């Protein structure tokens, strides 16, 4: 029989889909986090300059 | 044979591997005697070939149709190795409809072999009419020009047709030339005077 | 035993029954291959005679045995026309360019015809100002203006035809189509 | 015999395991590359935007 070896292959494909989703989501979250980090850094610099 | 010919109604999707990018299944035809040998040698024709996959799909009077589950890349390698091994793998695809289109093509062939035959009949008969008319017109012009060349000023030619059915065409030609060769001239008895044949 | 057309989304075209009926009378070897082509029309090609002549290019190299059919509707829906074997285009006044096998007709839901006769060969004519069919004593058998607005039809020796138009002596045009076969 | 097998019945599963293993390995490799690019972007566009902002606001 060959079906015995297709369930595991389907599970491998499913976890491949899950890990690509995870990787893309992590990339997007890192983009958002970098934008927020730059925003707060420029906020700090701006408050410094305007207080000066 | 079933394997070489279309397997439109023979093989079913379960014999294949669907919606899996890295896995597939081919259709194999095994000769009468090479059942066990191939069954113990089908996995060795390519790498990443899912072992323990042999399964009977169909058979004919000289072959038994098997199948092998293997990767997309290995299909070509297995097929070429089998072909060089005096072994014929089957050919098919997951059309899901080829059965009906192929029979419809056969029916269209059956309809056209009737229709085109009649149309060819009609065009051929009208051609045999008009082309033949032009053929007689051309020969009429031929006789006119030949009479003009060989004879003198005014047209008073007696253009006649004589048909000699039984095996007496050359004899009639001889009768005409010998009895009327002088018409073209004493030293011009090539034919003496104008005369032409229609091999109908 | 069937015919096809090639118009393009306009108000009025010709009917398939009419073409099936007319198919009866024309030289053989032409009725056999039956795929009619709309070479020119009045609706989607303007209303200029020059446009008509330009559209109908005497392109006979592919098939010099091609029938040309002109169908015209008079003022009061009286349909009629004629069949020609040569493309229409202005020529030198030397001679009428026309084979002695053309004919006229008065069609309707009641077909008729007037095959060419050997009495003469008149008014198979084509010029930049008019395009008329067989004639003789009295005006032409068929006539269309340079402007495609009025027409004249009368009996002629070239065809011995009757009067085709509902308004016999003269009339006006309301729609014209031309077909190539 | 309902099982046309020329070898032992568990080498099928061993090759199965190797197959899913390389699938997992390639998945991990692509995921790690995605993570690395997501890390380096984190810094490069952050630096670009903070630099140009700081400059114009200065």
């Amino acid at each position: 029989s060959q079906k015995n070896g297709i369930a595991t292959l389907l599970q491998a494909e499913k976890e491949a889909h899950e890990i690509v989703s995870k990787a893309r989501k992590y990339r997007q979250d890192k983009l958002k986090q970098a934008k927020t980090d730059a925003a707060k850094e420029i906020d700090s610099y701006k408050i410094q300059k305007d207080k000066e | 044979d079933l394997s070489v010919r279309s397997l439109h109604d023979i093989v079913k999707p379960e014999d294949f591997v669907l919606n899996s990018e890295h896995l597939t299944t081919v259709l194999v035809a095994v000769p009468k005697s090479l059942k066990s040998d191939f069954e113990k040698s089908y996995e060795t024709l390519s790498k990443n070939v899912v072992p323990a996959s042999a399964s009977v799909i169909a058979e004919d009077a000289e072959y038994v149709l098997f199948n092998v589950h293997l990767f997309k890349k290995n299909v070509q390698e297995f097929t070429t190795a089998a072909r060089e091994k005096k072994f014929i793998p089957r050919e098919f695809n997951y059309s899901e409809e080829l059965i009906d289109q192929l029979k419809k093509e056969h029916d269209s062939a059956a309809s056209l072999e009737q229709s085109l035959r009649v149309q060819l009949v009609r065009l051929a008969k009208t051609a045999y009419v008009d082309v033949f008319i032009n053929w007689f017109h051309i020969k009429a012009l031929r006789v006119y020009v030949e009479s003009v060349l060989r004879y003198g000023l005014p047209p008073h030619f007696n253009i006649k047709i004589i048909a000699v059915p039984p095996k007496n065409l050359s004899k009639c030609k001889s009768e005409l030339i010998d009895a009327f060769g002088f018409l073209g001239g004493n030293a011009f008895m090539y034919e003496p005077f104008v005369m032409y044949i229609i091999n109908l | 035993r069937l015919n096809g057309y090639l118009p393009s989304t306009k108000n009025k075209l010709l009917t398939p029954e009419m073409c099936d009926e007319i198919r009866t009378l024309m030289p053989t070897r032409i009725q056999l291959y039956t795929e009619w082509n709309l070479l020119y029309s009045l609706e989607q090609h303007g209303s200029s005679l020059h446009s008509l002549y330009s559209n109908v290019a005497p392109d006979s190299k592919e098939f010099r045995r091609v029938g040309y059919v002109l169908v015209i509707k008079d003022r009061k829906n009286g349909i009629f026309g004629a069949y020609s074997n040569e493309a229409f285009h202005p020529n030198e006044h030397r001679q009428y360019t026309g084979n002695g096998e053309c004919f006229l007709w008065k069609l309707d839901k009641r077909f008729s015809g007037y095959p060419y006769t050997g009495v003469n060969e008149f008014a198979i004519y084509c010029t930049s100002e008019f395009l008329s069919m067989g004639a003789g004593d009295g005006h032409y058998g068929l006539l269309c203006d340079d402007g495609l607005l009025h027409g004249v039809s009368n009996p002629c020796q070239t065809y011995g035809n009757e009067v085709l138009s509902k308004e016999g002596k003269k009339f006006s045009i309301v729609a014209l189509e031309v077909w190539r076969v | 015999s309902s099982a046309i097998t020329a070898l032992t019945p568990n080498q099928v599963n061993d090759e199965l395991n190797k197959m899913q293993a390389f699938i997992r390995k390639e998945a991990e490799e692509k995921a790690k590359e995605i993570q690395l690019k997501a890390d380096q972007e984190y810094e490069i566009e952050k630096t670009n935007i903070v630099r140009n902002e700081t400059n114009n606001i200065d």
